[PDB]
């Protein structure tokens, strides 16, 4: 038995790398967390073999912490290996970026003695910054998981471009709720005033999944997030409050300044 | 719905096609009127409805922010 | 005329999307930039009309500010736009990360009434959190390219994984010479001390191009950086120097405490 | 041949199964010569591109600067 963990992108069919597509289709059995049912039927097409990840969440109101929801997936997925299969997992976006299953599963694969890695997918973050035009290198970027901006220490640099992750269960402190509150937002917007102005103009991004719909590209000022409509898939990004500033120290050090630079 | 969106989304030919003409392209390759106008109104959820989904539980969070 | 710009991903052949092939396919003509000679010779199987855009960098030793390298690759482009071809930018990795003139050439194109887009791609930095077996969103992740960093002021959270691009060219001001010198990365040290220890534990990761090849995957303390072989494809891994700690702070605003916490 | 070998086996996975079951075996039925396999499990990347053919291709990579506006 033995484990590739691949990313299907974000949008239909045409986002997955062609060794990836190329990996799902060759798989004994697929393990998927897809993001709709076009998706699915898509799958199913290439490889009938397939184990839908979704149904480890909670079920009909059921009251289950998500580490418990991946411990299971992952679990499923060391079954078909341990059983001798060639198990891939077919995971939307980025199979490793804001994402633990397929992590957590290439370490345990790997502590029991068999074979696993992970190949690279189109994340996001990598549609973001196709969609709205940005290159991260412009000024710089910076990501969080918006709960952890919230509950651990962690200062922005507010030259750069910023992302909060998963901004749509920011501060459900439980792991059993599939959205947070305005009055949380409320306690965030406080938060990030100690670097943004209230009436900073912020971007609520989401990626297509569908060739035929357009990426939500909601601007608004940060005082008007916790009255804002949210998706489990939103991601907040947070434009630079200023601008780029001479670093006197190093540029001394390396005997130049501001009127040497190409 | 289902065959047509799978096309278009890998095939650069037909997206540049649809791009240039959508409501043309989409009903050549058979979809309604109320799945036309779904498309044009940015109506997702009535896309699903229309594919027959019985509302596919599409969660996708797949990381926490609370450590360990 | 119209304009997509794709990326080709970091390996050869199988790291670009379904849809980005068919675009480099059914293009009028192509402008590559690509990391080798194999890459070259796949693309010209794909779609023989293709300009090789490294044409554009410094030759045979000569002067050039890398800023007249990028407009003139800009202004290729848009001659075959303006000319009325649809034309297609293949460039490695992905198109808008750490690169300039997809955006530029976006941008023109569109200020001059053409259709012009960008498909994402799979980055070095999506490759690397593969390779390691790193999730940004872990305890965050920060990215900066290193002669911004040395230049003008940011600030890193060293709770964060944090990206140095470019680190082959820290400091190198003039936009004239294809590597930097011994001295300038010893100043980077200097600069970095004010965060992480010298024996703190670097990395510098170099994604593979070709399927035969293994990734750089280099350890060393930040204090030997100086010394290091570095390739112009090289980043700096710059792992955590701290590890997360509560902030009681927003707890207390939230009602909740640690033992709170899912 | 070795163009040939290296686009095929980033493609296709069941070809990249196999190279990781057995690289030599595999380089082998594909023609490559003792020295390009020598080059490949040595992890020499100059002398494959010598032994293609490609000698002097000039790839700089970099296309981007962080000296601002």
């Amino acid at each position: 038995g033995s484990l590739v963990c691949v990313g299907t992108g974000l949008q239909l069919a045409g986002q997955i790398s062609v060794l990836s597509r190329s990996y799902i289709e060759h798989a004994d059995i697929v393990f998927s967390l897809l993001p709709d049912g076009f998706s699915q039927r898509w799958l199913t097409k290439l490889n009938p073999n397939v184990i839908n990840l979704q149904q480890f969440y909670a079920q009909n109101g059921e009251v289950k912490n998500r580490r418990d929801t991946y411990e299971q997936m992952v679990n499923a997925i060391l079954d078909a290996v341990r059983a001798g299969k060639k198990t891939v997992c077919a995971l939307y976006g980025h199979p490793g970026v804001f994402a633990c299953v397929s992590h957590m599963a290439i370490t345990r694969a790997k502590a029991e003695g068999f074979s696993a890695k992970m190949e690279p997918g189109i994340s996001a973050e990598a549609c973001l910054w196709a969609d709205l035009g940005i290159d991260p290198g412009n000024s710089g970027h910076q990501s969080f998981e918006a709960s952890q901006f919230m509950f651990f220490n962690h200062v922005p640099d507010p030259t750069t471009h910023l992302l909060l992750w998963q901004i749509a269960i920011a501060g459900e402190h439980t792991l059993t709720q599939f959205h947070t509150s305005s009055d949380r937002l409320q306690i965030l917007v406080e938060q990030l005033n100690q670097w943004y102005p209230l009436d900073h103009e912020v971007v609520i991004y989401e990626a297509a999944n569908l060739p035929i719909q357009a990426p939500r590209i909601e601007r608004l000022p940060l005082a008007n997030l916790p009255q804002a409509h949210l998706m489990p898939i939103s991601t907040l990004l947070i434009p630079p409050a200023k601008k780029l500033e001479y670093n006197y120290a190093i540029l001394a050090k390396l005997g130049i300044g501001p009127e040497d630079l190409g | 719905l289902s065959d047509f969106f799978t096309q278009l989304g890998q095939d650069a030919q037909l997206m540049e096609d649809y791009k240039q003409n959508p409501e043309a392209v989409m009903r050549a390759h058979g979809l309604t009127d109320e799945q036309i106008n779904a498309v044009m109104t940015g109506d997702m959820e009535k896309l699903k409805t229309l594919s027959g989904d019985s509302s596919y539980q599409s969660y996708l969070v797949i990381s926490h922010g609370n450590g360990d």
